[PDB]
RNA sequence: GGCAUUGCCGCGAAGCUACCAUCCGCUGGAUUAUGGCUGAACGCCUCUAAGUCAGAAUCCAUGCUAGAACGCGGUGAUGCUCCACACAGAUGGAUACGAAUAAGGCGUCCUUGUGGCGUCGCUGAACCAUAGCAGGCUAGCAACGGUGCACUUGGCGGAAAGGCCUUGGGUGCUUGCUGGCGAAUUGCAAUGCGUGGGGAUAAAUCAUUUGUAUACGACUUAGA
RNA sequence: AGCGAAACCACAGCCAAGGGAACGGGCUUGGCAGAAUCAGCGGGGGCUUGUGGCAGUCAAGCGUUCAUAGCGACAUUGCUCGGCUCUUCCUAUCAUACCGAAGCAGAAUUCGGUAAGCGUUGGAUUGUUCACCCACUAAUAGGGAACGUGAGCUCCCUACUGAU
RNA sequence: AGAACUGGCGAUGCGGGAUGAACCGAACGUAGAGUUAAGGUGCCGGAAUACACGCUCAUCAGACACCACAAAAGGUGUUAGUUCAUCUAGACAGCCGGACGGUGGCCAUGGAAGUCGGAAUCCGCUAAGGAGUGUGUAACAACUCACCGGCCGAAUGAACUA
């Protein structure tokens, strides 16, 4: 298939996404998730914002510091989520979340390299059209993550510097799709077609 | 006890560090944000309180103020930190070639045995029109949001035998990073005056490591909002002389401060009491914001500085005050 | 009684911000550009004592 | 917050409440 | 004053140390209750369903404390030299727009637009590579391209840049086209960069010294 | 610096919940966890809630047939041997915070809402304490943590505070 | 609570129910191969991120287990039904118009005209108007819906059941 399947959250459902991202490591599959912050979920916002804090309270008694550590940053939010379906703790586990990697944003060296998605888990394609659905970003923040922006900003950058890229490419092709077009229709070609190609 | 002051454990150094820095005003030209110095005892102060609406309006008021020995301080480097998704990350520091014995001494735990070969093959990296040096400046000048300055104490000027210069980072709240570096470029090796960071009648916070005892004490503490009463300069004689008293005397009591020497250079006189003790290094930051209260608006009119010897008791102020009262004695004539 | 984090003292100490103590900094900011830049000029005098 | 685990003393102390509802109806 | 289980009294700096004294004790978001704005459901109305404004000592940041002893970065100093040995799963290619999805690509004309005309999608089942002893040795034709390799010119990349392009020449290879030789017997399957001593030199520790520190450590100092 | 025991010893000793049986210490599901060691403390071993019961005009329906086998919801008619420190959590809030209502003019009051952020006193009685009163303050709210702090009262293991 | 009967455990492992004396399957020589039980097939977990029809948004849903307790009801949440009624002789909603004459009925009384009250709630006119459903006034007015009618052009309303 491919050795590294850089995924991409951007419109997925923390769950589901996970699960599969999961299985795939368990079955020896180096993944890498990006744009964590643009991960989604189900339900209103003022929920996930609960189904969480609660989570927050948790924490330990006698010694708060030793206990259920409440990570903020998206990435991790979603991590957990996942290190939660992988018998983590046991060689085969550790041996996984060993195979994982979840960045917010989409820093190098991944910027430069195709990503992809996981049908079987996009908002668009699973949530009964028009239904309440939260979007990490806020949901992180709302509860600590101090950067939403940096990401953001130091984003827009990327997008740029790319699209730009694009172009240059779109320009390129066009030429091909043109050469091939013309130098298309001469024998040789023909033939192929017969077979199909 | 207070929960927030946990863990109540030992500070990392004798020099506590500035946790925060003042924000930014991009309209301003480049300015330092803080300054360092050494704690030097406690002195009594009187002045008329020109605070309106007060039960002590226009009356005389007595208060204990601490004097901190703050010499002029020297830049030896500039730093660039990029904003990251993970906070801040110094991508480059870059220095100034001609480093003092005091600064270099900070890079050896055992200075005596050393071959004193420190900033040397870095100093030959300087030896040209720039090239590599001016590259790393351009590095910073391109990226990096906050530009911080590497500086050290002039401890030889100090009456302390510690001889080993302290390094402290101080950022720059002057707008535009192009200016920030092109201010640090000119100011390499240059000594920086104290009065060119703080004026009299200003709120500042202070940092210091606290008076250790026997675990108990020896923590970093920052106190907030403390009014600078007096900024004095070592070249000007009669620091103790106000506009009122005008009798020529130094702020230093007869025979130096308690366990601290004569104040032979610049100083700051701050309201109340800085944390820690005498000898300890304090770094003074300029209060993070603008606290416009009438507690901060008032400009003070100092009346008289108590320069009596605090070691034992003090009935007099100058040596000229001892023999005008005693007359003359056996060992004199 | 009102806290430090209450809405009363927050609005009160927001209007007064643009007072004298933004301009007293600018009045001192010139002394940073004066005597400290005279330190650049004083060491340029001693460098001309070495260049002679 | 409340739980959604049935403790077994309850899960089987429901059966022994349901059995009492069987003998109650007959009489 | 030699001495008085610390002889008594007057007072005393240094310290032990105290509401028994002095200084200090912060500003931005997002909310609940609630008051609204537009406004359906339900040809009226309605703070609500889609929206949206303000708002509690709340919440969450800012600020404050510590810094993960298995979280990280930048920067200073030379490991260098002489001998003796020791050697969690690659198998054609991670094949770069962004945003929407009651919408979008892609192409074209410009009246430069939320513009028109054209067209695509309904799976990567694609695309690009792909023939030669696990890939040899030699003969031409046609192109002036494709590509490998150390060099060289210039430029880009700081989020974890640690790569990505380009210019010039040299040198291979070319399956674009045609050739000329070799393959056996492998016998009918069993994939086929550390040590242990030296030498030169950077530094730390111990020992000493200082006390801002101290149960002991640790910490701070100072010394060719 | 030397000399040098004994008692004791199945085995180890992190939390949270579940493990039906006044059984959790090995199990189940989680949180987690980095070698090595010294000094402290006196640290541990689907229950219920607010409006009584009795007779009755009640009056939707269900009663083998269906008001008269008869019950029957909210209402309305009649009688009538304890209590002094120090931690933590709960909201069912006494104050402080902001609102909503009141013939609430103003000041103050009453009722109600969100809220546990921050606060919650001192004196005469003890034949078994099984009662209370004026003095202040913004107000002097109620409770839980079982033999809470009765191994603070009339040389077993480890949490924790720190230190290498 | 007591009596009788029939099982289960007791002398009993094995799959399942996250875990277990009482539940579900299944009573055991050592193996290979096949098929299943009970229970499952997002991931932890072997097994359809299967197909098909619907239903549900919960400010800590639900997966709670003879549907048994807190349960009788509440809700301008929502989907379906049942039984009464209007419906191009124009319904429902909606601005518009009338909403009257004995009469400002009669006792109560400073003041009662429908509207602070007490007992009747009549009669005439019409398309239809209650001796009156509220706002308001010292009392009146004006407004009001209820009952018609016109302008519009179709399905609407009530009580309940699940």
């Amino acid at each position: 298939v491919e050795p590294v399947v850089v995924i991409d959250g951007k419109g997925h459902l923390v769950g589901r996404l996970a699960s599969v991202v999961a299985k795939q490591l368990l079955n020896g599959q180096k993944i890498v998730v990006v744009r964590a912050e643009e991960l989604n979920i189900s339900g209103e916002f003022f929920r996930n914002k609960l189904k969480y804090h609660d989570f927050l309270r948790k924490a330990t008694a006698f010694n708060k510091t030793r206990g259920p550590f409440h990570f903020r940053a998206p990435s991790r939010i979603f991590y957990k989520a996942l290190r939660g379906m992988v018998s983590h703790k046991t060689a085969r586990g550790k041996a996984a979340l060993e195979r994982l990697k979840v960045f917010e944003g989409i820093p190098p060296p991944y910027d430069k390299k195709k990503r992809v998605v996981v049908p079987q888990a996009l908002r668009v394609l699973r949530l009964k059209p028009g239904r309440k659905y939260t979007t990490l970003g806020k949901l992180s923040t709302s509860v600590g993550w101090k950067y939403e922006d940096v990401v953001a900003k130091l984003e827009a950058k990327r997008k740029v510097s790319s699209a730009e890229y694009y172009a240059k490419k779109r320009a390129f092709t066009k030429k091909v799709a043109s050469a091939n077009a013309t130098a298309a229709e001469s024998d040789v070609a023909k033939q192929l077609a017969a077979l199909g190609y | 006890g207070h929960l927030g002051f946990l863990p109540r454990k030992r500070a990392a150094s004798i020099r506590a560090r500035v946790k925060a820095f003042p924000k930014d005003d991009r309209s301003k030209p480049v300015a330092l944000t803080s300054f360092l110095g050494y704690k030097a005892g406690m002195t009594t102060i009187v002045r008329d309180l020109d605070r309106p609406g007060s039960k002590f309006h226009k009356r005389e008021v007595v208060e204990a103020v601490t004097v901190v020995d703050t010499p002029p301080v020297v830049v030896v480097g500039v730093v660039g930190y990029v904003e990251t998704p993970r906070g801040l990350r110094s991508l480059t520091t870059v220095w100034a070639e001609h480093l003092s014995d005091e600064v270099k001494r900070r890079f050896y735990k055992n200075w005596y045995k050393s071959k004193k070969k420190a900033f040397t093959k870095y100093s030959a990296k300087y030896a040209q029109d720039g090239a590599g040096i001016e590259r790393e400046l351009a590095r910073i000048k391109k990226y990096a949001s906050v530009v911080r300055v590497l500086v050290h104490t002039q401890i030889r000027k100090t009456p302390l035998a510690q001889k080993k210069a302290h390094l402290a980072e101080i950022q720059l709240n002057g707008g535009s990073i192009s200016e920030k570096v092109d201010w640090a470029r000119e100011h390499f090796e240059k000594t920086v005056a104290v009065d060119s960071v703080f004026e009299q009648n200003e709120m500042i916070d202070a940092i210091a490591v606290t008076k250790g005892h026997g675990q108990r004490g020896y923590h970093s503490r920052t106190s907030i909002n403390h009014k600078i009463y007096r900024v004095g300069k070592g070249d000007d004689e009669a620091n103790g002389a106000t506009s009122f008293d005008r009798t020529k005397k130094t702020i230093t009591p007869m025979g130096g401060f308690v366990h601290y020497g004569e104040i032979k250079n610049d100083f700051i006189m701050v309201k109340g009491c800085i944390p820690g003790n005498r000898k300890r290094i304090v770094t003074l930051r300029k209060s993070l914001y603008t606290n416009t209260s009438r507690k901060a608006l008032e400009e003070v009119s100092l009346k008289w500085i108590d320069t009596a010897s605090k070691f034992g008791k003090g009935r007099f102020q100058t040596p000229a005050e001892k023999h005008a009262f005693m007359g003359t004695l056996k060992k004199d004539l | 009684a009102k806290s430090l984090r209450a809405s009363s003292h927050l609005n009160a100490k927001s209007v007064k911000r643009r007072g004298v103590f933004q301009k007293a900094v600018d009045a001192r900011e010139q002394r940073i550009s004066d005597k400290l830049k005279e330190d650049l000029l004083k060491q340029k005098l001693e460098d001309l004592k070495k260049k002679e | 917050r409340q739980s959604r685990r049935t403790s077994t003393k309850l899960k089987e102390g429901i059966k022994k409440k349901a059995s009492a509802h069987r003998k109650k109806e007959k009489k």
